[PDB]
RNA sequence: AAAUCUUUCUCAC
RNA sequence: GAGUAAAAUUUGG
RNA sequence: AUACCAAAUUUUA
RNA sequence: GUGAGUAAAUUUGG
């Protein structure tokens, strides 16, 4: 009869309210932690318990061994994109007698950012507390070369350079109104009904990757089939490999709404978007359509409006850069008009004097891009007319940073530098 | 010693201040400051900036996040027993449930729709009306918050009514959405370090940086300003009701109700107050009372000052300053080129709270320090060894341990002084896994949690182990709970299983490849 | 899936059965009728035909899979559906007009909106207030910090001894003598003895603050860790002498004197009088059996004792040392003294910060960090950030603030920035 | 008595 | 006695 | 115009 | 306001 007391006057309550009412209470001790642990020898007995029974059952964790050379750098955000259980996998676990609440807690994809001031040559991600020592999360030569923007040794195939499709490589592409997935052995087709990705065999690995990229729930649908299908020809054809790290989904674009995947490479283990590679990434997908690879701070619609407003006044090169950024930030398949030629021009976005967009923590002034700053010429702002101790002299082609210039004897801050953003080398 | 640091140092090494004082003095001081501001003698609480360019959200469907309305945090519940008013502290869960019981409503969204669709303030919505809800929702209770470094006089905090919280959640959700749509550089969800990095990028085109703070922030945010912003973004009657309750708020101090017509009572509307400034200009990177704008000439500085004045963002002349080589926001200091300023910065010391929790917390603090450039790794190793020695001095008596195994910490009778690098790269005896920052809970944490649990009525039938796809906004009766539990138990028995086996995502994934 | 249709869905499934007893239509909004572990593709599910059903209004499509059957509720009272059976079921079941309420929007204008706006208009409004005139000037100089320290010293002065701070040094007595002196001092003070412990009884309070003066700095604090550990142990062990390797203390519970029926054991809120020993040579000297020592007291509340006892002196010192400029020798009153000053007094200052439960040195440190980072500040206002005497009360916090300001002054004197 | 509205235990009437 | 809001870690469900 | 829950812990306003 | 007693913090930290 506790229901009639907690919810007096009501017969129905939400699951949220009921669960919140079934939360166990914790009473804070008035003693210090030391005295609480001493009381009744609770900690002493617990230590005996742990050493006698719990400790032997503890599995042995592997020891971290892989290191790379690192150098001190700006404070950056290291982004880790941890995926959650898929919908079908959650159903399978729940129907197998596993805890429904724990499974529900593991259903959500998490993205976390950690401050770090240390960078490696290949922009590796580091284990917690070991960035200074260079312990990387990353552990066949083609597998290694597939994740690299610039593979050391081309193998004559798409993974490691320009070329056709190897056996270990699959691809997902969009033809007409269908998504064709080809592995070399099996060819499948998928469609988006309302919020599901309906396909013959959703358990297919390429189908799982497509479901994760489209933010849809896999679904089994026998009555899905296509009319025309060049999967064989494109599989046998050769495509240019853009120099770029793998996107957070673990794939690389090779054509308009087409992406290549490697079976043994799950998810990107290196920073996909960085200050030095952002514009190259934007240029790579200039005309490949939405990618959904780079997260934008704030509203995607507002960012697209700013991109369209800047795009309305710019040269072809700046226009291509802006379109590349729009493709980088737009999720795949969602209700977004990322193409900055059919999108409507917003007057309010023109009203503002400066057009800023923040992509993966990088703040870019689109007005500056229009007048050719991040790629053609750097920006110089004088900070003082006195020499500051501990600052290097101004190089001939300076990158971003604070320098002392003897030619005018002043401290200069360099931003939007091609020596930092273009880096043709 | 903080005075003789070569780099930046906040002085966080010791713990924050403690205080057993009654909250009456601080709450009375806050209310007095708000009243003084109302007279137009000390600071400006009259908003004159233009907010006509904010997008209208009035057409959006009214949706309430139920999870935001239930918690074990404290709240004020108001009872009118015999014409008097009694304010008592309860949990937000209990307060929300009492509110929903008084006005018979399945969910908070049903209550909000009913409140918005009546045709009179006297019309009953159960055992109450909109007039009574507004009367009760303006009552606040006072409390003291201590353990904040740099505040020897702890701060006054206020528990609010469940109905006030219900309306505040809606207006704050929409204020955050408008900030994400309108802010030049969105920061309402970024961390302090992310805000610092974005600010460093933003202010790199101007010579001077104004490291700015606002004083009397919550006392100078008036109900008129709140209503102005809410009308600008289109909150309609919800905004009007919330502004009315804010104007008529009363705080229970000791045993007397004290009127506070001014202010918003210590950060009740952070996003709305931020929008009050962000909606008038795009020249500031700010959230709440912290902005990092920049300028080139004294005329631009005067423009910045006027903009701050017009938005009721009174510049703190005690703490705000101008710099050219550094920039600081949210206590994070960077050089103009984006580097973290050399020094301890915000590094905080670890007090003694247990043999293994102390070591784990020290490891986490040192991992954070070394991941940034705060200190080199060998310094962290030396500090960890010193911490192990101090823990050995503190905890190596029979009242904590009776063991002598070699692999144990010296503070538990062992002879092992582990290296920081060896611990971090899982290169230790498994007993040390609990000390790794990413490792599992330590023995002390389990013991203390067990002690907290064993401190005691009648439990509702548990509604755990639900289908992971069932939305939590669906309704259940007592019979529904019983039937769902019975069906789940029958399905489990069909699988020959006891209580569902605990599901660890990491372990389960490790079985996949 | 929209809650608006929930009730409507329930009417559709009205005691309809199949397979001789089993319910035919299962509502997606019903927690009991839902099939666990099955994704939802419509408002309800027909088990006999294995088909999802959704209810839609005219020109209002809903986001459901195309395989889900749509029951369109036409503007004119009629229910169209591709399946005839569902058409008939809707026709019969929706016999009573079930009008679906419209979506309530956030900008909804209630009937009482104008009334509440008028009420708000009649209530008080703020007045404009004056625009401040801001002058940006260089940060404070050494003379300003010196003026602040001199003001504190003039207004409060100095005690004759270091009082409990002196307990950071050995009193030069053995454990037996220390225990004897502490117990005999407690006896001479007329403390109640009960159950082998000491209790300090009180009846009336003057309800005024104790006298505040600055403490002179002892030469060193070799016993800082021991003293802090003793204070930590005293949190629950009160009324009997506690011994460390080199010193001892006595924590006495302070409880009211009702006279016959009085508190006999401390509770969570009971305060402590901490009695410690230092070398003699002040007005607090106490002698017994030829043993002499200065006895110094400190009145603490439980939170203060817990906070003080938990601090780690050694680790804090090492962390500060990591990136510290050379510390100069200082005198008893925190003045630069090259000829006769001691560098160990800095340890003492650290100990003082550990003893201060208000940690005013943290506010001073934050303001000094701002000072060292600042190029320009507001005239006459930034200087008014070191005037923290009004925020604190008591000898310990006052001395902590004074020596924090002295540290700032010494930094500006010997390592200008 | 002190870092002073704090040092406020229980039971029955 | 400890509110509002943001980031992150572990544990539990 | 529009287009995960709690317990503990650290930091931040 | 009256009377009476003396579960919780001492057990057990050098
Ligand atoms: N624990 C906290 C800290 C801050 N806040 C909010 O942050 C504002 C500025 O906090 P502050 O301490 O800075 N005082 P404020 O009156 O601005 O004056 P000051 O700068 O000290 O001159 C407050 O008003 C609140 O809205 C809060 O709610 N809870
Ligand atoms: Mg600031
Ligand atoms: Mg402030
Ligand atoms: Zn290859
Ligand atoms: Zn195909
Ligand atoms: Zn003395």
């Amino acid at each position: 009869s506790q229901f009639g007391k907690s919810f007096k006057g009501r017969t129905e309550v939400t699951i949220t309210e009921y669960r919140s009412h079934t939360v166990k209470d914790v009473h804070r001790s008035l003693l210090t932690a030391d005295k609480s642990l001493r009381k009744s020898f609770c900690f002493r007995n617990a230590l005996n318990q742990f050493l006698d029974k719990d400790l032997p059952l503890l599995p042995i964790r592997p020891k971290l061994e892989s290191r790379v050379a690192v150098k001190k750098s700006k404070l950056r955000s290291q982004l880790s994109f941890r995926p959650g259980l898929t919908q079908e996998e959650a159903i399978d676990l729940y129907n197998k007698g596993y805890d429904g609440d724990s499974v529900s807690g593991a259903l959500q994809d998490r993205v976390v950012n950690e401050p770090v001031a240390y960078s490696s040559a290949d922009n590796d991600k580091f284990h917690r507390g070991l960035a200074a020592l260079g312990y990387t999360l990353a552990d066949d030569t083609c597998e290694s070369g597939f994740v690299r923007a610039i593979p050391t040794t081309p193998c004559g195939f798409i993974c490691c350079g320009p070329g056709s499709f190897k056996d270990s490589l699959g691809f997902v592409i969009k033809i007409g109104e269908f998504w064709h997935m080809y592995d070399g052995f099996q060819h499948f087709v998928a469609v988006e009904d309302a919020k599901f990705l309906a396909s013959k065999s959703p358990s297919f690995w390429l189908a799982k990757r497509l479901a994760k990229r489209l933010n849809l729930v896999p679904k089994e649908d026998p009555s899905v089939a296509a009319a025309e299908c060049p999967c064989k020809k494109v599989w046998e054809a050769s495509f240019a490999r853009a120099p770029t790290a793998l996107d957070p989904f673990g794939g690389r674009a090779f054509c308009d709404q087409g992406w290549v995947y490697h079976r043994d490479v799950g998810y990107a283990t290196a920073n996909h978007i960085s200050q030095e590679t952002l514009f190259q990434q934007a240029l790579s997908v200039r005309n490949l359509g939405p990618q959904g690879s780079a997260n934008v701070s704030g509203s995607i619609h507002t960012a697209l409006d700013r991109l369209r407003a800047a795009y309305s006044r710019g040269t072809p090169a700046s226009r291509s850069i802006l379109q590349g950024l729009a493709n980088l930030i737009t999720p795949v398949g969602e209700n977004f008009e990322c193409d900055l030629d059919k999108r409507k021009l917003n007057i309010k976005a023109l009203r503002s004097p400066e057009r800023y967009i923040t992509i993966e923590g990088l703040v870019v002034n689109l007005d500056d891009v229009v007048r050719g700053f991040y790629l053609d010429k750097a920006k110089v702002t004088v900070l003082s007319r006195s020499k500051w101790m501990g600052y290097e002299d101004l190089p001939q082609k300076p990158p971003n940073g604070t320098f002392y210039c003897r030619k005018r004897k002043a401290m200069l801050l360099i931003s939007c530098s091609p020596g930092t953003y273009a880096k043709k080398r | 010693m903080w005075a003789f640091q070569e780099g930046v140092c906040k002085g966080n090494l010791l713990s924050g201040p403690t205080s057993m004082k009654a909250p009456d003095s601080a709450a009375r001081e806050s209310i007095d400051r708000a009243s003084e501001i109302m007279t137009g003698k000390s600071y400006n609480a009259v908003h004159t900036g233009d907010l006509s360019k904010l997008p209208n959200q009035g057409e959006s469907p009214l949706r309430i996040v139920d999870s935001d309305l239930y918690s074990e945090r404290s709240c004020c519940w108001v009872i009118e027993k015999e014409g008097r008013v009694v304010c008592k502290s309860t949990t937000l869960t209990r307060g929300m449930t009492s509110l929903l019981n008084t006005t018979k409503c399945s969910s908070p969204s049903e209550l909000i729709c009913k409140v918005l669709t009546v045709e009179s303030l006297s019309e009953k919505i159960g055992d109450t009306s909109v007039e009574e809800l507004l009367s009760h929702g303006r009552y606040f209770k006072c409390a003291l918050r201590d353990q904040e470094r740099g505040k020897p006089k702890s701060r006054a905090i206020f528990l609010s009514h469940p109905f006030f919280r219900l309306l505040s959640s809606v207006v704050e959700t929409h204020a955050r959405s408008v900030l994400s749509k309108v802010s030049a550089v969105y920061t309402a969800t970024a961390s302090a370090e992310q805000r610092a990095m974005m600010a460093a990028q933003v202010v790199e085109s101007r010579k001077h940086v104004l490291n700015g703070d606002c004083t009397k922030y919550n006392e100078a945010i008036d109900a008129d300003t709140l209503l102005k912003v809410w009308d600008a973004i289109g909150m309609g009657s919800i905004g009007v009701m919330l502004a009315y309750m804010v104007r008529r708020k009363c705080v229970l101090i000791k045993d007397t109700l004290v009127e506070c017509p001014g202010g918003m009572l210590m950060g009740m509307f952070n996003a709305t107050a931020t929008l009050a400034l962000q909606g008038t200009t795009d020249r500031f990177l700010s959230f709440s009372d912290d902005f990092i704008t920049s300028f080139n000439s004294p005329a631009e500085l005067r423009e910045i000052e006027d903009l701050l004045f017009a938005s009721c963002h009174n510049l703190s002349l005690k703490k705000s300053y101008i710099s050219v080589a550094s920039l600081e926001i949210n206590s994070c200091t960077l050089t103009r080129d984006g580097d973290l300023a050399t020094g301890l910065g915000c590094t905080a010391g670890v007090p003694f709270r247990g043999p293994l929790v102390t070591l784990k917390q020290t490891a986490a603090m040192l991992s954070g320090a070394v991941d940034s450039g705060v200190m080199p790794f060998h310094s962290a190793e030396r500090l960890f060894q010193i911490k192990q020695q101090e823990c050995a001095y503190r905890y190596n008596n029979p009242t904590y341990t009776t063991r002598n195994e070699d692999f144990l910490p010296t503070c538990l009778g062992g002879k092992t002084v582990i290296s920081f690098q060896s611990l971090l790269t899982w290169d230790c005896h498994p007993f040390w896994y609990q000390v790794h920052p990413d490792g599992p809970d330590t023995i002390d944490q389990k013991v203390l949690s067990v002690l907290a649990s064993k401190t005691r009525r009648t439990r509702l039938e548990a509604l755990s182990d639900l289908d992971p796809l069932v939305p939590h906004r669906l309704l259940v009766s007592e019979s529904d709970v019983s039937k769902i539990r019975a069906a789940r138990q029958a399905h489990l028995k069909s699988l020959g299983l006891e209580q569902p086996t605990n599901f660890n995502y990491a372990i389960y994934k490790a079985v996949q490849p | 899936m929209d809650s608006r249709f929930a009730q409507l869905t329930g009417v559709f499934c009205d005691d309809f059965t199949y397979s001789e007893g089993s319910r035919r239509f299962l509502s997606s909004y019903s927690t009991v009728e839902r099939r666990p572990g099955v994704p939802v593709e419509g408002d309800c599910y027909d088990c006999l035909k294995n088909k999802w059903i959704a209810f839609e209004l005219e020109g209002q499509p809903r986001k459901f899979p195309k395989a889900t059957v749509r029951c369109i509720l036409n503007n004119d009272a009629t229910y169209v559906c591709s399946e005839q059976e569902y058409q008939q079921i809707c026709k019969v079941q929706f016999k009573d007009y079930l009008e679906i309420d419209g979506v309530v929007k956030v900008g909804h204008k209630a009937s009482y909106d104008a009334e509440l706006r008028e009420r708000l208009l009649e209530l008080p409004h703020p007045k404009s207030g004056p625009k401040p005139r801001i002058e940006w000037v260089a940060p404070p100089r050494l003379a300003d910090i010196s003026k602040e320290t001199a003001e504190l010293k003039r207004q409060y002065g100095f005690f004759e001894c270091s009082k409990f701070l002196a307990c950071g040094e050995e009193c030069g007595l053995d454990q037996e003598a220390r225990e004897l002196i502490l117990n005999e001092y407690a006896r001479d003070r007329e403390f109640e003895f009960r159950n082998g412990g000491w209790i300090q009884r009180y009846t009336v309070a003057s309800h005024k603050p104790a006298t505040q003066k600055i403490l002179p700095l002892p030469a060193s604090a070799p016993l800082a860790r021991e003293l802090l550990m003793l204070i930590a142990r005293s949190t629950t062990q009160a009324g009997k002498v506690l011994h460390s390797d080199n010193t001892s203390i006595l924590a006495v519970p302070v409880m009211r004197d009702s006279g016959k029926h009085s508190k006999r054991r401390p509770t969570a809120s009971t305060h402590h009088l901490v009695v410690g020993l230092s070398k003699p040579g002040c007005e607090h000297d106490f002698e017994f059996d030829g043993y002499r020592a200065a006895v110094h007291v400190m009145h603490l509340d439980p939170k203060q004792s817990a906070n003080i006892g938990e601090q780690d002196f050694v680790s804090t010192r090492e962390i500060y040392k990591l990136d510290m400029l050379e510390l100069p020798p200082i005198s008893r009153k925190g003045d630069l003294d090259r000829a006769s000053g001691l560098e160990t007094r800095w340890d003492v200052i650290l100990l003082l910060e550990c003893l201060d439960s208000t940690r005013v040195s943290q506010a001073v440190a934050q303001h000094f960090n701002r000072h060292r980072l600042a190029l320009s500040v507001c005239k006459d206002e930034f200087r008014k950030g070191y005037q923290l005497a009004s925020e604190i009360r008591g000898t310990i916090p006052l001395s902590s603030l004074y020596y924090s300001l002295c540290a700032v002054r010494l930094r500006m004197t010997v390592h200008p920035f």
